[PDB]
């Protein structure tokens, strides 16, 4: 529908006082069916919306949902190397071994990306560096050659 | 197969 679209938009440009006036208990946690259906806080997340993100929280939306490819906004922010962001959905009660249809954690996605100190973030609240997605690959599995510091925390 | 989380790394 055409508010929710609005809502989407408006968690993915950080327009908060957009998203103040759609966001109702019906939408706060709405998806993008033409995409890979995403809520607002994975667009909050995955665009660094700390605002948006902060007020999405407060008002309901859900740390846990899973897109359509099984991830869930702590991944999008992890990936694109949000650590406030990260930092706020894991207080809010994030799982950090959470792990998407191809069982991807946000450890595999920050390690991919070359994001230390995320990495260490999300060590420091017990995520599994030993975990295999499906491809039986660790996340020191898939470290850049040039992130030997990653390589090392991870080990 | 596998694309990318809704997001992305840079706000400029």
């Amino acid at each position: 529908s055409e508010a929710d679209r609005q809502l989407l938009e408006a968690a993915k440009a950080g327009d908060v006082e957009t998203v103040k006036k759609l966001c109702t208990v019906q939408s706060v946690n709405c998806r993008d069916i033409e995409g890979r259906q995403s809520t607002p806080l994975h667009f909050a997340a995955g665009y660094n919306r700390v605002s948006v993100v902060e007020y999405l929280l407060q008002h309901g939306a859900d740390v846990h949902a899973k897109d359509k490819g099984g991830l869930v906004p702590l991944h999008n922010a992890c990936s694109y190397g949000h650590y406030e962001v990260a930092e706020l959905l894991v207080k809010h009660g994030a799982v950090v071994n959470v792990a998407d249809l191809w069982k991807f954690t946000p450890l595999h996605e920050a390690a991919a990306k070359g994001k230390y100190e995320i990495c260490k973030l999300l060590l420091q609240h017990g995520a599994d560096p030993t975990k295999k997605n499906r491809d039986g690959n660790t996340p020191l599995d898939l470290v850049k050659d040039g992130d030997t510091d990653i390589q090392d925390l991870l080990r | 197969q596998r694309t990318q989380p809704d997001g992305q790394s840079f706000r400029s």
